[PDB]
């Protein structure tokens, strides 16, 4: 028997879904998803890294002039200072005093902490989703990993699920994902070759492996100052140290939906977004026959007490008389009204309790035990408490979830002005009957 | 001291290196349903106080309106009633147009 149904995108919280196959017992599953995991493809453009700018010990011609080569090096740079006149702790470096040129070179490369302290500029595409779900099938709990793209069925006691595909296509991740270590953000990073000085990129390779280096440092060689012979330089100081102080919140922190954001692989995991589709295929041999099975009957539901809380704060007490002893599966017959037990167990004449949980201010549903459905109505109270630490287990409602006092009220507020317009409208009518029938 | 409003949606706070705090929202009144009708407004209001306003906003006006149209309606059927009867050189009114109309 394939059974189609759908939850919401939601973690922590079950669901129940009513398998109804007539001649058989019904049977009531209890899901909840444990995790919802999803991991979007990615495609490396580049890393960037701290650059080491390398200068080369200064070349001193005395008595001549220094001319330099051109270099293919990732930033590279020389000039030849005339009139220099370094000096060495022993004294003058040589013997001319102002036929000397100095020749300084500097180019910019990856540093070694490269290895380690980098960010990977990464393209996003889709995502693969997979999920944890917890089922309760026949009374046992069964955890069941599976891959949530709708093309996985996984086995719980003979029964196969199917889960997904997911009914929203939204992921907290962008196109341009930069990624450091735990850290994901949604930086719009500049295409490889086109870094900036002082800004992220300014230093970019393909791979962490890569010899092949881009680099935009404004690397500018300066006259060294009399009598020495170090090599000043002014460049714009790396932009991933910058970025690591100006990196700002990262997606874990400021992700839509309550997403949680892992690294290694990149995950965006439990966004409450939308809803999954569950197929079920449970074999003929998992169901019982409705005569061998407990028959109720003869029942009546009265709530003793009901509070509209995200807990379930509602208790039913429903009569019945059991044909035999067994246990008996119990549903509700509305959305607005989610009741905690999947099963109970029932002998002779006696009496059932159940919880349950509601958004109503008057609680109007119906619980369908064993096939044999009740009607129980309740007045709940509000909670005094403001705020909990857990979701409701019940759904929101709608413009038309009244209280009963309440819809009473609208029905003698609505009929006194519709009596005094159905009246009016009558006067008018017949005085205009009167007018036609008069020439 | 840091006072935080929490959506319906529920809110997430995290405090330096701990684990991160979630707290939801519970539908608390100081009004409440089955009461006066004044106490079932305040129960909605505080509950939805924006949808809560706009329906009686609107319901409200709507129901004045209909009232008004009620009025409307007899005051036209007032002027065509009465209207044969002024026009004539000898005018008399039957008592029960006098008293239910003029
Ligand atoms: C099927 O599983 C559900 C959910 O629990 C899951 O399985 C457990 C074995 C653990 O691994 C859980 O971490 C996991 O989520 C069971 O319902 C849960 O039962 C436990 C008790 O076993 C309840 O905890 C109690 O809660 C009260 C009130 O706070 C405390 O006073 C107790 O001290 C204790 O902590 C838990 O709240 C309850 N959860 C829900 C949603 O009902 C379920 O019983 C189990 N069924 C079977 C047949 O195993
Ligand atoms: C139902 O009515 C309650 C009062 O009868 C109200 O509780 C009170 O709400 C006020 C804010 O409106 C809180 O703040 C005031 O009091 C504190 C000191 O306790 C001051 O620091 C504040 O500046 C301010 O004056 C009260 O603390 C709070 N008191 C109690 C006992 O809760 C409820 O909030 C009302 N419920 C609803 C849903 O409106």
């Amino acid at each position: 028997y394939e059974h189609v149904t759908v939850i919401p995108n939601t973690v922590g919280v079950p669901y129940k879904t009513l398998v109804n196959r007539p001649g058989y017992s019904p049977m009531v599953l209890e899901m909840e998803l444990l995790s919802v995991t999803l991991e979007p493809t990615l495609s490396l453009d580049y890393i960037t890294c701290e650059y080491k700018t390398v200068i080369p010990s200064p070349y001193v011609k005395c008595c001549g002039t220094a001319e330099c080569k051109d270099k293919s090096l990732p930033d590279y740079s020389c000039k030849v200072f005339t009139g220099v006149y370094p000096f060495m702790w022993g004294g003058a470096y040589c013997f001319c005093d102002t036929e000397n040129t100095q020749l300084s070179e500097a180019h910019v490369e990856k540093s070694e902490s490269c290895k380690t302290e980098f960010a990977s500029a990464y393209r996003a595409h889709t995502a693969s989703a997979s999920a944890k779900l917890r089922v309760l099938y026949q009374g046992n709990n069964v955890t069941v990993s599976a891959y949530a793209n709708g093309d996985h069925a996984v086995t719980v006691k003979d029964a196969k699920f199917i889960v997904g595909p997911m009914s929203s296509a939204w992921t907290p991740f962008d196109n341009k994902i930069v990624v450091y270590k735990g850290d994901v953000y949604n930086m719009d990073y500049p295409p490889f070759g086109a870094g900036r000085p002082g800004q992220f990129g300014d230093i970019q390779s393909r791979t962490p492996e890569s010899e092949d280096v881009y680099a935009n440092t404004q690397l500018v060689l300066q006259r060294p100052s009399a009598g020495t012979v170090h090599v000043p330089y002014s460049q714009a100081p790396s932009g991933f140290k910058y970025w690591l102080k100006e990196r700002g919140a990262s997606l874990q922190h400021t992700a839509p939906f309550g997403c949680q954001i892992a690294t290694n692989p990149v995950r965006a995991m439990n966004c409450a977004v939308g809803n999954m589709p569950i197929s079920i295929d449970i074999p003929d041999a998992a169901f019982t026959r409705v005569v061998d099975a407990p028959s109720l009957t003869d029942m009546s539901c009265e709530v003793p007490a009901c509070t509209h809380s995200s807990d379930f704060g509602g208790v039913a007490i429903i009569k019945y008389a059991a044909s035999k002893k067994g246990k008996c599966a119990v549903h509700s017959m509305t959305n607005a009204v989610t009741i905690r037990e999947a099963e109970i167990e029932v002998e002779g004449n006696s009496q059932l309790q159940i919880s349950f949980s509601t958004a109503l201010a008057s609680a109007e549903f119906r619980v369908q035990v064993c096939s044999t459905q009740v009607h129980c109505a309740a007045e709940c109270h509000p909670p005094k408490d403001h705020i909990v630490n857990y979701p409701a287990s019940h759904t929101t409602l709608g413009v038309q979830d009244i209280s009963v006092t309440a819809m009473s009220w609208v029905q003698k507020i609505t009929g006194g002005v519709g009596l005094v317009v159905a009246v009016a409208a009558l006067i008018l009518i017949v005085v205009l009957c009167v007018s036609f029938s008069r020439h | 001291e840091i006072r935080l409003t929490v959506p319906t949606e529920g809110l997430e706070v995290t405090w330096g290196n701990n684990e991160p705090y979630k707290y939801w929202p519970q539908l608390s009144t100081n009004g409440t349903a089955h009461g006066h009708p004044h106490e079932i407004i305040l129960y909605y209001y505080e509950l939805y106080p924006t949808m809560t306003v706009v329906v009686v906003s609107v319901a409200s006006f709507v129901l004045l309106s209909m009232v008004g149209v009620a009025v409307g309606m007899c005051m036209c059927a007032r002027r065509r009633c009465i209207t044969p009867y002024e026009l004539t050189p000898g005018a008399t009114v039957p008592f029960l147009l006098s008293l239910i109309c003029c």
